[PDB]
RNA sequence: AAAUCUUU
RNA sequence: GAGUAAAAUUUGG
RNA sequence: AUACCAAAUUUUA
């Protein structure tokens, strides 16, 4: 039905493939496509481009974003217990608090500066030494990512070592400056949309537009690259460092430690990478690797086809083509004009997952749609009826629902089969708030929630309820967080309340005025 | 407010009281000592003469307001500030040798740097490797999907029967029968009986792929709905008859055989087979009390019983069929048929796309989405994107690449672009 | 004894380090959805428990009612700009027990783009998944709706709705010397900032709060300011000309050299300010009134007015006006930024790129094609086939941007720069 | 036994 | 077991 | 040369 279609379509209907394979094939292959384009066989990995324009921000003071630092997604801890090495997963917060405890540093800024100051790499940075560091941040540890569209063969991920990270966050914070700085227009911050949007506005001077694509990206970008992109934008020792550490990676697969001397492990470095092409020309628009150039003449082809060569951007021959009536980049596709492509084009399906989240999301899906020009009004509204009736069908058992108030949805034992467009203006039950894609949670989503949750020890004392002008990068003691609970408590009794009433900025701007 | 002079405005008040008791100067880089609800406009306030303190190097002024006083910290030798008793106070704490570290540069260069650099020019280093001629030619053609179509039905062929495709129709049986059959296939595979429930005991695998071959299409999938719901709801519900309007399955957990101390109830990694009923006339058929019907068979893990029982066939066909050309009558195997092509077939071939958990058919669809929307590609590589019988295994999804490549070719006969 | 368990060796951490640790973790389910809401019947015991006792609590939402009418266009980033609280309100809400994090989280300016195809005629914003049917968030006296409109249908003989001096209701901030004089038409302040405050006699005052947010500074109060000369009675009766534009995001607009109007009913502008079709109009409203800070450039600001110089370098009068005019529309107010492209230095680098391209507000120019009269004298026509498409219109005599086919050389065209859309003298 | 280093 | 980076919405702090 | 946070959902690389 897909190759049916009237105008564009991705496919994006169905959910992505799930996968259970280990991820030792993937990594395996990705390692194995490494070295051979390290032989110098498939594809380019020696950048030629020139960099010397760059701006250097090597006197820029050193700042270091701790939020970057710590989140919830996995990373890989190293332990040295034996002489041997011991790749353990952990969370991102818990592996660079290890890493501070290991070294005595209250803050990650202060570890880099202790880091950068000291005078050899066997002096001692607490538990630790620099050299010690460097051997430890270019392990690596594999896993699959799945539920991508278009790919059966699900990808291989790699999680990295807390001070790998923290070197990252600053030579990626450092590169999208110098992209900010020197772009012809700058797209690193843009979406999707808005990237296509810009391309389409640019390429509008010229006949034919190459709508490109780089096979084996990740694979081809040399630490001898990312070195020199970090050299001319001023990385100093930093650059050194991690270009050090991405050289000598390695990526415990299974049980085993295989090197992997060439690539960057898939998007460590997406600004960089990006600045390695926009750092030698001016003639594409492009993040990682999607550019949208466009050309007049074949001489001017081949010129395009040169510069991405020389810039180890090799050219997807299986995905990229030219076209003269369209331009495509992250998946958007738009008209010369600017007009979006008639079609499905990204729009996806929502699976069952349910009663009232597959609604939400059903309703979110199709508000983006109708707010383009995807499909129209009363057409959405039908697909929404439809999509009530199918849940109807699927969820009213009495294993979900015991109810037959009218108001109620079908699928819960009501008989109320409510309009997109009524849903949409607030013109429904209350019932049906959570429903509305800018509405609460519902009540799977806060069921599901409780229930991940409810899935276990000790809890450090809430450190809540902050001055909302104090920095989050100052530092504080056990003492101190009980001093500051106690002078909130006893500030919050002088105002005779309980624990502080939530605030709502919707609800108190409502009252402003 | 820098942190670089955090601890030195910690040597400035060093328990200095006033009023019998309460604290003068409260640092602005304390989280206890600070004045909560109140902006900072210097390092340290004087709350005794109610006033800002600041302190700066010769020539380096700190954005702070005019108000604050600044306690100006000479290089040479003295501390200068308008205020004499800040000056005294500093004079006293700070004559301790004490000094404000210098503002560390991104690209700052370490005393290991040409070690490291020396260390990496010795590793190993890429090879340029050769530049490619691209040729950019016209998109491909029908005779290349047909091509691809042709290999494809070479190498592997088809199969005599529909299997589990063949269980989106009716099985002619009410549910009595259907369930009297499947648990008496269950019997007869010799499948083990615990707990009210079937259970497939294996001990050694051949540790080889099955057998691929392409799965002739059905007539139509009038229970597609009711055979993905059974499918999620059978996630579970393992080890007994599930039941639908029209039709009914059985997912049996798939689990080791010890001999005496085995597993007795599945776990989340549990692998499930999946049987289900289907007219007879093919090698599966089974036959009790009368009752014939062919019994096929699905094995899957749980992540892909998840996938498969989370599509929703409706919204997907009513979400294609808002923008689709006429759909022609296609035969068996996916052959444009005008004569005898039944036009519910694309609703199975659909399905099977549901059924196929690779999803191999987006990867098709993204690259007819390129072939549609592309002037020119490159020559030899562009064609060189249909094939994907290299990233699948599987009669499901080998079938479901082979009737995606059919639909291409299709489309490109009957509504040429 | 956690502290010590958590950060081993340590004795102080950073507020990041230690929230970041106080984050319950969540188990990610190995079922699927449906079964784990099955599972207990904890869906039905949340199902029942949610209609016996949280329903009846949820507070009514106002339904929305107002349309306009609304037209298929192209793809477009609509910006919506949702100021946060500002420094004293979040103080005083903190000071009066409201929770200090959520206080906190709503202290910054948010700026949000949404796709959107759907143009109405007077480029206001519209409701999630309401575009196709008009609805807005503009809600409907006949001076407030004046006012916020760039060409007002009923003038009424003053400076809100057209040319003339100040009414009652109007406000204005302007700068002399070194000081903001803010005159409403009963109090007059005057406002200063130290170093990063804007000190006043009174903050809380409507105008202070406006320069504050215009100014990006937070408000103070400081008795001891005054200054020497204030002309604001003259200036407040006499008459100035009024651009014909529509609001910038700060609710005001501009009548003379850093001056601003504003309207104590309105508080931000309810309709995209810059757009293609008004994107040089008002370039040309702010040529000479110093930078505004009323658009914003994709990248970074000091590339672009480098780039604004090297073009400026090089062109006729009209191509620098209209330079000036987006250096003062992209220029913030009052920050550390050389705006006027006369005393600024002209930079090498920016000449020896070939093209010179500048991104406003989701609208690319190229300066080179402004500098020899593109956008407002002729347009650019490329070929892009001598064969004619399928569902495309011929060519008009004085075509807008877009693609078209062309009899007269029998080919597809595809129009930009077009004075068409860009001038539009209508 | 099958969508076969998985069904642990 | 599920990484890097971007956009948007909601919940919580 | 320089000049909001976390979690969840969807999409994008
Ligand atoms: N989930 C993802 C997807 C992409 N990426 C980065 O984006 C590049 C191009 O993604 P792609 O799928 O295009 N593979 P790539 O190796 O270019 O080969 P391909 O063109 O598919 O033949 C990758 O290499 C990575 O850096 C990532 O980090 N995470
Ligand atoms: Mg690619
Ligand atoms: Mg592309
Ligand atoms: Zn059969
Ligand atoms: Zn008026
Ligand atoms: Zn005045």
């Amino acid at each position: 039905m897909w190759a049916f279609q009237e105008g564009v379509c991705k496919g994006n209907l169905l959910s992505g493939p799930t996968s259970m394979k280990a991820p030792d094939s993937a990594a395996r292959e990705s390692i194995d496509r490494a070295s051979e384009i390290m032989t110098g066989k498939s594809y380019n990995a020696v950048h030629t481009g020139d960099l010397s324009k760059l701006p250097n921000q090597g006197e820029s003071p050193l700042r270091i974003v701790d939020s970057d630092l710590y989140s919830e997604r996995s990373c890989c801890w190293v332990i040295e217990k034996e002489g041997r090495v011991v790749c353990k997963s952990t969370t991102l917060t818990r592996g660079m608090t290890s890493l501070l405890n290991t070294t005595k540093c209250s803050s990650p800024s202060e570890l880099i500066c202790k880091v950068l100051t000291v005078e050899s790499l066997s002096e001692k940075i607490g538990d630790t030494s620099v050299e010690e560091l460097l051997s430890h941040g270019r392990y690596f540890k594999c896993a699959l990512r799945d539920q991508e569209r278009g790919k059966p063969k699900s990808r291989a991920i790699f999680l990295s070592h807390p001070f790998f990270r923290l070197l990252s966050s600053v030579v990626e914070t450092h590169a999208r400056s110098v992209l900010s700085k020197v772009s012809a227009v700058y797209t690193a911050t843009a979406s999707a949309e808005q990237r296509a949007m810009m391309a389409a506005q640019v390429v509008e001077s010229r006949k034919h537009v190459l709508n490109g694509d780089c096979t084996k990206y990740n694979e081809a970008i040399d630490a001898d690259t990312l070195l020199k992109v970090w050299d001319a934008i001023g990385m100093g020792s930093i650059g050194v460092m991690l270009a050090y550490m991405v050289r000598r990676k390695c990526v415990l697969i299974k049980d085993t430690l295989v090197e992997c001397p060439g690539g960057m492990l898939m998007g460590m470095f997406n600004a960089t990478a990006t600045l390695a092409l926009q750092g030698t020309t001016d003639r594409f628009l492009s993040f990682s690797d999607d550019f949208i150039t466009s050309f007049n003449s074949p001489a001017e082809l081949r010129e395009i086809e040169d510069l991405l060569f020389a810039s180890c951007h090799n050219l997807s021959l299986k995905k990229s083509y030219i076209s003269v009536a369209s331009l495509e980049i992250n998946s958007c596709t738009l008209t010369r004009d600017g007009d979006l492509a008639t079609g499905l084009g990204c729009t996806a399906g929502v699976p069952f997952r349910g009663p009232l989240v597959t609604l939400k999301q059903t309703a979110a899906m199709l508000s983006g749609a109708v707010d383009s020009g995807v499909m129209p009004f009363h057409s959405a509204e039908r697909l929404f009826q439809i999509k009530q009736q199918e849940c109807a069908y699927r969820y009213n058992n009495p294993t979900y629902t015991t109810r037959n108030e009218d108001f109620l949805p079908t699928c819960l034992g009501g008989k109320t089969v409510i309009s997109f467009q009524s849903l949409l203006t607030w013109d429904c039950h209350p019932f049906w708030y959570q429903v509305h894609p800018d509405g609460p949670d519902t009540i799977d989503q806060k069921v599901l929630s409780v229930l991940a949750s409810k899935t276990r020890r000790t809890r450090l004392e809430a450190l809540s309820d902050l001055d909302p002008l104090v920095p989050h990068r100052l530092l504080v003691s056990e003492s101190d967080v009980s001093k500051i609970r106690a002078a909130r408590q006893a500030h919050l009794k002088s105002l005779g309340l309980e624990q502080p009433t939530n605030f709502n900025y919707a609800i108190y701007k409502a009252v402003q005025p | 407010m820098d942190s670089r002079f955090a601890q030195l405005t910690g040597v400035f008040c060093d328990d200095f009281t006033y009023s019998e008791g309460s604290r003068r100067f409260l640092s602005s880089y304390s989280t206890v000592e600070r004045r909560p609800g109140v902006p900072v406009e210097g390092d340290c306030y004087d709350c005794l003469k109610n006033k800002w303190i600041a302190f700066e190097l010769e020539g380096q002024p700190r954005k702070f307001p005019k108000a604050t006083v600044r306690c100006i910290l000479n290089n040479d030798a003295t501390y200068v500030c308008s205020e004499q008793e800040y000056q005294q106070i500093c004079k006293v704490q700070f004559k301790d040798y004490l000094e404000i570290d210098g503002v560390v540069k991104v690209g700052h260069k370490a005393s290991y740097d040409a070690e490291l650099r020396e260390r990496l020019l010795e590793l190993p280093h890429p090879k340029s490797g050769p530049k490619p001629r691209i040729e950019w030619v016209a998109p491909p053609r029908l005779a290349d999907i047909s091509k691809e179509t042709a290999e494809l039905k070479r190498q592997y062929g088809f199969f005599e029967c529909s299997k589990f495709l063949a269980c989106g129709e009716e099985c002619g049986l009410d549910q009595e029968a259907r369930e009297l059959i499947l648990n008496e296939y269950a019997r007869d595979r010799e499948f083990e009986f615990r707990n009210g429930g079937w259970i497939q005991r294996y001990t050694v695998a051949s540790h080889k792929p099955a057998t691929q071959k392409i799965l002739p299409l059905p007539a139509s999938a009038p229970l597609a709905r009711e055979l993905l719901m059974l499918i999620a709801r059978s996630t579970t519900q393992a080890g007994k008859v599930l039941h639908s309007d029209n039709t009914s399955i059985l997912a049996v957990p798939v689990m080791r055989d010890s001999g005496k101390h085995s597993k007795r109830r599945p776990t989340a990694s549990t692998h499930h087979l999946v049987v289900g009923l289907s007219k007879p006339g093919c090698e599966h058929d089974f036959e009790f009390d009368g009752y014939r019907a062919a019994v096929h068979v699905m094995h899957l893990d749980p992540k892909q019983s998840a996938n498969i029982g989370e599509q929703d066939f409706v919204s997907t066909r009513e979400i294609y069929k808002l923008d689709m050309l006429e759909l022609p009558p296609i035969s068996r195997k996916g052959d444009l048929d005008r004569a005898s092509g039944l036009e519910t077939r694309w609703d199975v071939i659909l399905l099977l796309e549901c059924l196929d958990s690779t999803r191999v058919s987006q990867a098709v669809a993204q690259h007819f989405n390129r072939h549609r929307l592309a002037l020119s590609v490159c020559k030899d590589e562009f064609r060189k994107g249909y094939q994907l019988a290299s990233e699948i295994r599987g009669t499901i999804p080998l079938s479901s690449l082979y009737y995606s490549l059919c639909a291409v070719r299709l489309r490109m006969t009957v509504h040429p672009f | 004894s956690q502290f010590g368990k958590s950060f081993k060796g340590r004795t102080e951490v950073t507020i990041t380090e230690y929230r970041s640790h106080t984050v319950k973790d969540v188990h990610r389910s190995l079922l699927t959805a449906d079964k784990s809401l099955r599972k207990s019947f904890c869906f039905r015991n949340a199902l029942n428990q949610f209609l016996d006792k949280d329903l009846p609590l949820l507070p009514i939402r106002p339904k929305l009612e107002s349309r306009v009418a609304v037209k298929k266009s192209k793809l477009r980033s609509q910006l919506s700009f949702r100021p946060g609280l500002t420094q004293e309100e979040a103080i005083d809400l903190y000071n009066k027990g409201y929770d200090g994090d959520s206080v906190s989280g709503a202290l910054q300016d948010r700026v949000v783009n949404e796709p959107v195809a759907y143009s109405s005629a007077d480029n206001d914003k519209f409701h999630r998944g309401l575009a196709a049917l008009g609805y807005t968030l503009a809600d409907r006296d006949t001076c407030e709706s004046g006012f916020v409109r760039a060409i007002p249908t009923t003038p009424c003989g003053f400076i809100c709705c057209g040319p003339g001096s100040f009414k009652d209701s109007l406000g204005f901030v302007i700068k002399i010397g070194e000081f903001w004089h803010m005159y409403d038409g009963f109090q007059h302040f005057v406002a200063v900032e130290d170093a990063k405050f804007l000190a006043s006699k009174s903050p809380s005052f409507w105008l202070a709060k406006r320069l504050a947010k215009r100014l990006n500074l937070v408000p103070k109060e400081d008795p001891s300011v005054a200054a020497a000369e204030c002309p604001c009675k003259k200036v407040w009766e006499a008459s100035f000309a009024r651009a014909p534009t529509a609001l910038d995001p700060f609710g005001g607009r501009a009548f003379c050299d850093q001056g601003w109007v504003y309207h104590r009913d309105v508080g931000y502008a309810t309709a995209n300010h810059i757009s293609q079709e008004t994107l040089f109009q008002q370039a040309l409203s702010v040529r000479n009134l110093g930078p505004q800070g009323s658009a914003n450039v994709s990248g970074s600001i000091h590339t672009a007015l480098d780039r604004l110089r090297a073009a400026y370098s090089r062109g006729t009068p009209a191509s620098r006006s209209i330079l000036q005019g987006l250096a003062n529309l992209i220029t913030p107010v009052g920050e550390n930024f050389e705006c006027d492209l006369d005393k600024r230095k002209l930079n090498i680098k920016a000449l020896r790129s070939p093209e010179r391209y500048i991104t406003i507000e989701g609208l690319v120019v190229n300066l080179d094609d402004v500098v020899r009269g593109f956008y407002l004298d002729k347009a650019k026509v490329t070929v892009l086939s001598r064969s004619k498409w399928m569902g495309y219109e011929d060519l008009p005599q004085k075509p807008p941007n877009g693609t078209f086919y062309c009899r007269k050389r029998k080919a597809m065209l595809l129009i930009s720069c077009s004075p068409g859309t860009y001038a539009k003298k209508r």
